[PDB]
């Protein structure tokens, strides 16, 4: 039986709660991945780092669907962040889809989620998550928006921004190049822009991942004949669709 | 000290007790590599019996867990049987309340998820066990799926695992750069299990006898692991050409 | 529904009528009631439908587990994980089973766990609501060690009467053949089965 | 460090050291062995006679499983008795749905993974016995051996406690001398003698014999001790090659 | 138990509760007070099955006691009736639900006004000039509906409920033996006691 | 209620009346049955209306999850698996009869689910009170090898036999059509064979007509600034 | 004994052109008692309006309920419910008592305050909707408001004109029916105005 | 030293010291013998009191008509474990109709200890039980430690002080063993062999306590002025 | 087994400390301060953001200032996720509440609900206490106009004005200096802007590092309105109250 009933994360006499500071360490080291708002849409966007040549990393998706009309990626560790997201999807329905009969809204999923990762800094036997999540979405009120999470649960919306490994400079490299007026393809230039300094070796569309939420793609749907469903805003970019973006660069 | 005990965070942001678990993977000082051909998927894992004590029989680090997936551990066998009895359980209920067979990548998430819980939940250990899955998967084709106890997997073109993974995997990316394509172009499986042993051979500079080693086959519909004889058969066509 | 099981020089044969009926509407005339648990153990059901599709689905689970970590299960095996299942839950289920199965060891077996949740292990088997009306013409016409044409004649005919007289019995007579050589499907007509 | 304190915590060279201390109680214990035969197993241990109050042949230690399995350990005796309880419990509940007694691997890994267990969480601390078992089953007859890590692995003999450096020796040459087999009847004598040589490392005290076995054609595969008459005879012919 | 009536006049509300207590075929006891007292400006009286009608109204009393001690302060008359409509409620879903109706008649000292809840052993709430439980109701309410002002004093109120009584003595079966009236104002609670 | 399902060459096609009734009341008269479970699972429900909704999206909601999880596309089995053990458990108290068609990357499906958590296969399937009706149409037209335009044909004419001699049916045919390779179609109200005719009088009424005794405005709206 | 037929009552909504309209009587009786003639059933949480027949009890549980509900929605969410959402967590929350029902007939009533569309929906006390055109009844009284309906009802009627057709759609059917009538009151909605009618009717 | 602040930890060498220290309240507690022949078994216990005011604590408690038990160690515990053994008695006789065999008794009082040996939170038992009893099979001795080590003897002693006894019982033990149908010698034998163990007092009237069961013997403890004839 | 990595959260010092409350409350003096002022015909909230970037969206930001219904707000000194679930637990509270006696939650009765949650969490179940200070801004009809402020001890006070989070010490001198009684809204505004000005670390006091908030009865007749202040708001009361 489970006998560490008690807090793993206290208080030290500085105030510090250290195992979320350190959750932030793991995240620090961790892939930079980032996310920029436009007008017309969000996108996110990291680094696939295969592990070896032969790993087929195509089957390590690290930017994720978690509604038809919201998105994650994350820096840190990737084993958290996939827990994370299978929790995720599954309060998006419990707590929301199958009260209200539609999915939530960005900030909301984001609350139910930084909920998650707060727990985990206070209740008894286990440590905090040690990833940043960036969360993309959609929804009809709130329109676009872009959230970070960290360690502790805390959560931001932001026009742009970056974490993990380079956040630092591309951070600064973000604000330079933001404006109010991006349209969804400005955003994704800027992206991959900002993305190539923080990355060493090869970058094309096979060690790039990047995803938007845009227009709805009733292509995507699946079935025909209900007006009112037009299909999800979510998009994963193709390897071929990065690379078209990386000539124009 | 308390958090190199537990799987807590150091102040580096490590899980030491994770990184002494993948430490004990190599205890058994096995080697295993997995390959892919056109229809199955080959696994083939060093075999060492040195205890004339033993029934040699019952050796064994390759699991039958379902008809369609095998399983290789590399680790020590108390954690390997643990992690195979519940591969078995997990791939069984799938069937059972989804009504069909549970996928080869599915069942590595599965379990990767499981070690994940392990990494975060401070009253359980991690398993001191890698874990590679093989199938021929109805909608995937051959599948390599590999987990650690970081709780970590992806699928691969081929792999390998113990104390000399790094000979074995250069040796494997070496030929795929040449080949440029993400699998053996053989036809038969036993031709893909002659590639194997001849790689490993190759990369670890030894020879093998029968009883030196462990080999199982994925193919459309089942896994089965070969007899010492069938080894035979194998190792004779590699010396006579 | 009639359903029989009949054991024979290389094996052992199921066979079963096709109709489920709903009072006295036809609901499906084309059924299928002879049920894989294992590659060479199946089994014929009768009674509640719900019932034995859920005891077989719970079965078929049990012997694919058994045979991750022990290797093929027996017929016997087979028939005391269903036994389990119907003794225990015997207030809440209404299912008279049929086990039938080929091993090499033991070649074929039948064994019958009727309402109460008992198990007999028998040379054949006969039930469901169409067996009562072949109980006279089976205990005249079975012999042990038929051949595998004498037995499916048996049978066929044996069902033939059943579904004559049963108005919840018709359509298809099914058969599954389990030997050492495989597992052989058979299918037959009632223009064929009517005219014997 | 401190590594060594807690159950379940990995050195950083990737050990489990309180199980490394179990290995060491189980060291300290009298030997066991067991035997392989043509169609079965011989099971035998040394008692160590700490005195004359002792009742003879009244402490037995080799345990029965169902019918059809023996098992014998050495260490903590306490917690040999604990694994067996447990495992006449997983014995009886897969009879209870298979029918069929369970088979010697199948029990194997019953033991195996409940013993593995005691190695995950620090609020229990590891067996420490060495348990010898088998019996025969519907395949043939089957001889396994576990230590406290939860390890087993299938054997043409084995042994453990005090004395097993020199019970392995005596049972490397009957393999090598022996490559078709041992008959049970040959099996029951070479145990007897293999624990006179054994009990050199525990000289001090004098201690008392006792052998099990499971035979096809000697018990019809059910699990009996040796007593009497087959029990002397063995005893005898241990004390001539002892001399 | 059986009659319980009550009027909310200008300034006060007034409760008239039957006295019988009847164990089938024996009238047990005659001067039975069926009502408690809530708070200092607030009354309950009830009626409904035996044992089970005085448990709710203890229980409901020493709730509402404990929310006064705790607060230093007295609810009003339309928080008190939704706690009570709230334990009905919840209690008609229960295992044994309690099979008690209840009226509460209370002076809101901040409205300065009186007030008249009718609940019903559901949960069945309603504020009321006058009400009743039973049968009690078939026997006054065209009496009521006919006289009934409100700008009423409470001599007129307990005037009109004399009325009201008789035409119960008259035409009702059962010997109720009388009833215990209680009138509730900005004072407090008090009982008229020849009635 | 009537519903079917019809195999056909490279797909399944699914059909409905749309009446629902209280009794002999006819609450709504263009109900909507056909339902998704999956963008290419779809299911037609009979019984209990609440119970086939609430069975349906539950079972539809788990599926999506689990698609998510596998990164595979939904199979009809595994809705089929999911709904009948549910079901099973309730023993019947949870009312839906159901017809379950799909297309997967196996291949093509049609089941039928009863209350109590049995299940079927077959080419064609009808259930609900006009079942009879349909069966009737289905078994005097089916045959082997079926066309896409066949198919609907067959089954919206069984449809029609149950929405013109059965008084549980009613009102329009709704289909979907589920292909091998394709977006599945939904085509609600396929057909329209029961418009009321035109009324012999408007029974609209002069202003002023209807006696009142107060009139206020409702506040609507948030408490106001300033 | 029944529980939908001890208190008695009815509500009725339709839709008209730009504007919904939903309407109820005030009686709430025991049976062949009346007891109040205030007892309104239509209740509105921002601009979503509901109304419920049925157990009286379970009616006021059911505002209280939703009204919670509602007000954390709103917290959370930042902005009002609007019907079509509402709508669903009635059913959602209908269904959760499954097998231990509230006894109502549910009403929903707005104008999605975002595409201006008019919404109208009913359910059964277990979850079930029905979402129509044209008009939703519920009650004791159901039977006559879906013949008065039927036939009074025409789309694309200007607010005003939606007034007295609901209302004599109410009152008649009310009128053949003993558990309900003692008062009615009319809401016409539209997307920035509510007005709020008390009728007059017989009072047996 | 670093490994005995729990039951649940192994020392380098193997050893459990929780265990081991809970050995050391027995040696400290007062001695007690146990012998018997094969008609009889008898305990002799040698009880301390607290000082001259006060009573002298009872070693000996009885388990069933046929089986009973002295303590040497912390008597609370005993009291835990002789109850369990009354109910397991208790237990055989209602359902089987059948007496507890006292070997049986001893595996069941292992497996009990065995457990305060192997979990957190537990401490093992702090005291010592010699068992006789009467059964299918004859007379029986049994010594029960709370390492959960239970062994079947013709004669022994616990407590501080008994390897006198131990001694004395090993030399005698080809007389002893053959005191069938004599209850009082086999007690005398029992009294002689305690009395190996004594320093500074003797056996007195409310010194010592004897218990006997057998043949045609209830188990029947003796204290006060029915001891007399023997000291 | 466990014990050995327990820190026991739920102890005291020898001189009679929660050291869990104590080392939570020195994790508060690090964030932003904020600032509640009570006036006859209001109540002003006030709070500053920590250190800030361009690129953080502030009008769709939150993370000082929460409704917990429509008469009662909150500002939040600490960590924010541990606010949140504390937060969510309030709003429930004053919905059962309303749901139960038909009235609105009084005020009191909320913050001592909140403060007996955090107060548990330092006797019993061994987890750590929430690193959360309060200022409780809110109406009833009993008291009118209040101020309450909780900590982590689980211990709440009333005041006319008070302050939580950094520099604590100087804002309360500040506030004790220039408060009032027969103070209004508008100069409470003002006050609280010029004591945030004073005491802040950062260089100046704008727009985008503040939010704003009032509880007035300043809604049309009997009645009291909530105002959390958009950007552009609290812009436009730095011009006017003349900080900028
Ligand atoms: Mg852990
Ligand atoms: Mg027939
Ligand atoms: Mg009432
Ligand atoms: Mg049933
Ligand atoms: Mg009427
Ligand atoms: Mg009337
Ligand atoms: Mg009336």
């Amino acid at each position: 039986t489970d006998r560490y009933s008690f807090s793993l994360t206290t208080f030290s006499p500085s105030g510090k709660l250290g195992q979320i500071d350190y959750a932030l360490t793991a995240v620090k080291q961790g892939v930079t991945s980032l996310g920029i708002k436009a007008t017309n849409g969000v996108v996110i966007a990291t680094e696939k780092k295969s592990s070896s040549p032969l790993a087929m990393s195509e089957t390590l998706s690290k930017v994720s669907l978690l509604t038809p009309d919201i998105g994650a990626v994350y820096s840190g560790m990737g084993p958290d962040y996939r827990v994370l997201v299978d929790k995720s999807r599954k309060v998006a329905h419990t707590s929301y889809k199958r009260i209200y009969g539609e999915y939530p809204p960005t900030k909301l999923l984001v609350s139910e989620v930084a909920k998650i990762m707060q727990e985990a800094t206070q209740s008894g036997g286990v440590r905090p998550f040690g990833v940043s999540l960036l969360i993309a979405g959609h929804d009809e009120f709130n329109g676009f928006s872009l959230y970070q999470v960290d360690p502790s649960g805390s959560y931001f919306p932001w026009k742009a921004t970056a974490i993990g490994k380079g956040s630092v400079a591309a951070k600064t490299f973000l604000e330079k190049r933001w404006n109010d007026e991006l349209e969804l393809e400005d955003a994704i230039h800027i992206a991959l822009l900002t993305l190539k300094e923080s990355v060493e070796g090869e970058f094309n569309g096979d060690t790039i991942e990047l995803a938007i939420i845009g227009d709805e793609n009733p292509d995507l749907l699946g079935y025909t004949g209900i007006p009112t469903d037009k299909g999800p805003r979510f998009r994963k970019l193709t390897s071929q669709e990065i690379n078209d973006r990386l000539e124009a660069l | 000290g308390y958090d190199r005990h537990i799987t807590i965070f150091s102040p580096e942001g490590r899980l030491y007790q994770v990184e002494y678990a993948f430490k004990a993977t190599n205890q058994t000082n096995i080697n295993s590599l997995a390959v892919r051909g056109k229809d199955c998927t080959v696994v083939i894992s060093q075999k060492k019996v040195p205890d004339k004590l033993l029934d040699p029989t019952t050796v064994s680090y390759i699991f039958c867990i379902s008809r369609t997936i095998g399983m290789v551990v590399n680790g020590p066998i108390p954690d390997a049987r643990n992690a195979a009895l519940r591969a078995k359980a997990e791939a069984a209920e799938f069937r059972y309340k989804y009504g069909y067979d549970m996928p080869c990548d599915v069942l590595a998430k599965r379990m990767a998820n499981l070690s994940q819980i392990y990494t975060q939940r401070a009253y359980m250990r991690p398993l001191g066990v890698i874990l590679t899955f093989v199938s021929v998967d109805e909608e995937l084709g051959p599948s390599i799926y590999k987990t650690d106890p970081a709780g970590y997997y992806v699928g691969y073109k081929a792999t390998a695992t113990g104390p000399k993974q790094q000979e074995i995997t250069t040796n494997l990316e070496n030929h795929f750069k040449k080949s440029k394509i993400d699998h053996i172009n053989e036809e038969s499986w036993e031709k893909v299990v002659e590639f194997a042993i001849t790689h490993m051979i190759d990369a670890l500079g030894t020879e093998f006898s029968k009883n030196d080693l462990e080999v199982g086959v994925a193919t459309k519909d089942k896994f089965f692991t070969l007899s010492a004889e069938n080894i035979e058969e194998r190792l004779v066509a590699i010396a006579e050409q | 529904t009639s359903i029989m099981a009949v054991t024979f020089k290389d094996g052992v044969i199921l066979g079963a009528d096709s109709r489920t009926t709903t009072g006295a509407y036809i609901a499906n005339r084309v059924t299928d009631k002879l049920t894989r648990v294992h590659d060479k153990i199946w089994c014929c059901r009768s009674g509640s439908a719900a019932d034995t599709q859920a005891i077989a689905d719970i079965v078929q689970y049990h012997l694919e587990l058994y045979t991750s970590q022990y290797g093929t299960p027996s017929t016997e095996t087979a028939a005391s994980v269903f036994k389990e299942l119907c003794y225990e839950n015997k207030d809440n289920l209404t299912a008279g089973i049929i086990v039938a199965g080929y091993d090499d060891k033991n070649k074929g077996e039948v064994y019958t766990i009727p309402l109460g949740g008992s198990v007999h292990k028998l040379p054949y088997a006969i039930a469901g609501s169409g067996s009562t009306f072949i109980y006279g013409y089976c205990d005249k016409n079975f012999r042990e060690n038929m051949s595998k044409e004498e037995t499916v004649d048996f049978i066929k005919h044996s069902l033939s009467q059943a579904i004559k007289w049963d108005g919840s019995s018709g359509g298809v007579i099914r058969m599954v053949v389990l030997t050492a050589a495989g597992v052989e499907r058979l299918i037959f007509y009632p223009d064929e089965y009517e005219q014997l | 460090t401190g590594y060594d304190l807690s159950n379940s915590v990995f050195s950083p060279d990737g050990r489990n050291f309180q199980v490394e201390y179990a290995v060491k109680a189980v060291e300290n214990g009298t030997t066991s062995i067991g035997i392989k035969c043509n169609d079965g197993v011989v099971f035998a241990v040394e008692k160590l006679i700490t005195s004359k109050l002792l009742v003879p042949q009244k402490n037995v230690k080799i345990q029965v499983v169902d019918r059809h399995i023996g098992c014998v350990y050495s260490g903590l005796i306490p917690d040999g008795r604990h694994l067996v309880n447990r495992g006449r419990e997983e014995a009886a509940s897969f009879k209870k749905l298979y029918k069929t007694p369970i088979p010697i691997p199948a029990f194997a890994d019953r033991l195996g993974q409940y013993v593995q267990a005691h190695t995950l969480y620090n609020s229990v601390r590891p067996f420490g016995v060495s348990t010898i078992f088998g019996g025969v089953d519907k395949n043939g007859a089957h001889l396994y051996m576990l230590e406290p890590s939860g390890s087993y692995w299938g054997y043409k003999g084995a042994a453990t406690g005090k004395g097993r450096q020199s019970a392995k020796a005596e049972l490397e040459k009957l393999v090598d001398h022996h490559p078709e087999g041992l008959s049970a009847r040959e099996a029951v004598k070479q145990a007897a003698k293999i624990i006179y040589l054994a009990h050199e490392d525990n000289k001090e005290k004098d201690f008392e014999l006792e052998i099990s076995w499971c035979s096809l054609s000697e018990t019809n595969g059910l699990h009996k001790f040796v007593k009497g008459d087959l029990l002397q005879e063995a005893i005898d012919f241990a004390q001539k090659e002892i001399n | 138990m059986d009659i319980i009536l009550g009027i909310r006049v200008q300034d006060s509300v007034i409760l008239a509760s039957s006295k019988a207590v009847t164990r089938g075929i024996s009238v047990l006891k005659d001067s039975d007070d069926k009502t408690r007292q809530l708070s200092p400006h607030t009354l309950m009286s009830f009626a409904g099955e035996a044992g089970d009608t005085v448990q709710f109204a203890e229980y409901i009393q020493a709730n509402i006691q404990l929310y006064s001690i705790r607060e230093d302060y007295e609810l009003s008359p339309q928080a008190v009736s939704s706690f009570v409509r709230q334990e009905l409620a919840k209690s008609i879903r229960s295992r044994r639900p309690y099979q008690v109706n209840v009226l509460i008649g209370g002076y809101d000292k901040k409205k300065n006004k009186p007030e008249l809840y009718q609940i019903d052993y559901l949960g069945t709430k309603v504020e009321l000039p006058y009400g009743a439980h039973g049968y009690s109701g078939f026997y006054t309410f065209s009496l009521l509906d006919h006289h009934y002002r409100p700008d009423m004093t409470t001599e007129e109120g307990l005037d009109l409920l004399k009325l009201c009584v008789q035409e119960l003595e008259k035409r009702m079966p059962m010997d109720f033996k009388g009833v215990i009236v209680k009138i509730v104002d900005k004072d407090g609670i008090r009982q008229v006691d020849d009635f | 209620t009537t519903i079917v399902g019809v195999k056909f060459n490279n797909g399944v096609v699914i059909a409905a009346d749309t009446r629902s009734t209280q009794g002999p009341i006819v609450a709504d008269k263009n109900c909507a049955k056909l339902h998704r479970i999956s963008p290419k699972i779809w299911c037609a429900g009979a019984g209990t209306a609440a119970d086939t909704e609430a069975v349906t999206q539950l079972i539809g909601s788990n599926i999506e999850l689990h698609s998510l999880y596998t990164s595979r596309e939904p199979r009809v089995v595994s809705a089929l698996q999911m709904l009948k053990q549910h079901l099973f458990k309730y023993q019947g108290h949870i009312g839906a009869y159901l017809i379950v068609a799909g297309v997967d990357p196996t291949g093509s499906h049609l089941f039928s689910i009863h209350a109590h958590g049995s299940t079927d296969v077959g080419y064609y399937l009808s259930l609900g009170s006009g079942s009879l009706a349909a069966m009737a149409v289905l078994e005097s037209h089916w045959k082997q090898d079926l066309t896409k335009e066949e198919a609907i044909k067959l089954a919206s004419d069984a449809i029609q036999a149950g929405i013109w001699n059965d008084l549980g049916s009613g009102s329009n045919v709704d289909v979907c059509v589920m292909e091998i390779g394709k977006d599945a179609e939904y085509l609600r109200n396929y057909l329209t064979p029961n418009v009321r005719e035109e009324k012999q009088k408007s029974y609209k009424f002069p202003r002023g007509t209807t006696a009142v005794l107060k009139e206020s405005i409702v506040n609507i709206c948030d408490i106001q600034e300033e | 004994s029944d529980p939908s037929s001890i208190n008695g009552g009815i509500v009725v909504a339709m839709t008209g052109k730009d504007c919904v309209a939903i309407a109820c009587d005030l009686r709430l009786g025991s049976q062949s008692l009346g007891v109040s003639n205030k007892f309104e059933k239509i209740f509105h949480y921002g601009h979503v309006f509901l109304g419920i027949t049925g157990l009286a009890t379970d009616v006021t549980t059911l505002n209280e309920m939703f009204r919670y509900k509602t007000n954390l929605y709103k917290l959370k969410e930042e902005r009002a419910i609007e019907p079509e959402t509402f709508t669903q967590l009635v059913s959602s929350s209908l269904y959760e008592r499954r097998f231990g029902p509230y006894f109502v007939g549910p009403v929903v009533a707005g104008i999605n305050s975002k595409s201006g569309k008019p919404f109208i929906a009913g359910f059964d006390l277990i979850g079930c909707i029905d979402e129509a055109k044209d008009f939703i009844v519920s009650g004791t009284a159901s039977d006559q408001l879906f013949g008065m309906c039927e036939s009074l009802y025409e789309p694309n009627l200007e607010p005003e004109d939606l007034f007295e057709t609901i209302s004599q759609a109410l009152l008649n059917a009310a009128d053949r029916d003993a558990l309900s009538g003692w008062g009615a009151v009319v809401y016409i909605i539209k997307k920035d105005e509510v007005v709020k009618r008390y009728l007059k009717m017989r009072q047996d | 030293n670093n490994y005995d602040g729990d039951t649940v930890t192994f020392s380098p060498t193997g050893r459990l010291f929780q265990v081991e220290y809970a050995l050391e309240a027995i040696k400290q507690g007062s001695v007690t013998v146990g012998l018997r022949s094969n008609t009889h078994a008898v305990l002799v216990a040698l009880k301390r009191n607290a000082d001259e005011l006060s009573s002298y604590q009872k070693k000996i408690i009885k388990c069933d008509e046929h089986m009973g038990l002295s303590l040497a160690g912390l008597a609370p515990d005993a009291r835990v474990l002789s109850n369990y053994l009354r109910q397991q008695c208790n237990y055989s006789s209602l359902v089987f109709n059948r007496k507890l065999a006292v070997e049986r008794a001893g595996h069941l009082l292992c497996d009990k200890a065995q457990k305060n040996t192997q979990s957190y939170g537990g401490r093992p038992y702090g005291v010592g039980l010699l068992i006789i009893g009467y059964d299918k099979s004859g007379a029986h001795l049994l010594e029960f430690q709370p390492s959960g080590n239970v062994t079947e003897l013709y004669g022994t002693a616990i407590g501080a002080r008994s390897q006198g006894a131990k001694t004395y019982l090993e030399r005698t033990l080809d007389t002893f063993i053959k005191i069938d149908g004599n209850p009082d010698e086999l007690i005398k034998a029992g009294v002689e062999a305690i009395s190996q163990s004594l320093r500074d007092e003797s056996l007195t009237v409310d010194n010592l306590s004897i218990a006997i069961v057998g043949k045609d013997t209830p188990f029947t403890i003796y204290d006060g002025e029915a001891v007399a004839k023997y000291i | 087994g466990s014990r050995r990595y327990d820190s026991r959260t739920t102890i005291f010092s020898p001189e009679g400390r929660l050291y869990q409350v104590e080392y939570a409350l020195e994790s508060i003096s690090h964030a932003g301060t904020a600032i509640g002022i009570m006036a006859s015909d209001g109540i002003v909230l006030a709070a500053e953001r920590k250190v800030t970037s361009t690129l953080l969206e502030q009008d769709t930001s939150t993370e000082k200032l929460y409704k917990l219904n429509d008469k009662i707000a909150v500002a939040v000194a600490g960590l924010t996720a541990d606010a949140e679930i504390l937060i969510n637990t309030a709003r429930i509270h004053a919905q059962n509440y309303l749901k139960t006696y038909n009235e609105d939650i009084p005020v009191e009765i909320l913050v001592r609900r909140l403060s007996d949650i955090k107060q548990g969490y330092t006797q019993h179940g061994g987890l750590r206490p929430f690193g959360v200070s309060f200022i409780y801004a809110g109406y009833d009809d009993r008291y009118g106009y209040q101020l309450y402020t909780s900590n982590p001890s689980g211990n709440y006070t009333g005041w006319k004005a008070i302050s939580v989070g950094a520099n604590t010490s100087a804002a309360q001198t500040l506030l004790q200096m220039d408060y009032k009684d027969d103070m209004k809204v508008d100069d409470a505004i003002e006050l609280a802007l010029k004591t945030l000005s004073k005491t802040t670390d950062s260089s100046a006091l704008t727009y985008d590092r503040l939010e704003f908030a009032t509880i007035r009865k300043g809604a049309n007749d009997g009645e009291v309105y909530q105002k959390i202040f958009k950007p552009q708001e609290i812009k436009d009361i730095l011009v006017k109250t003349g900080i900028t």
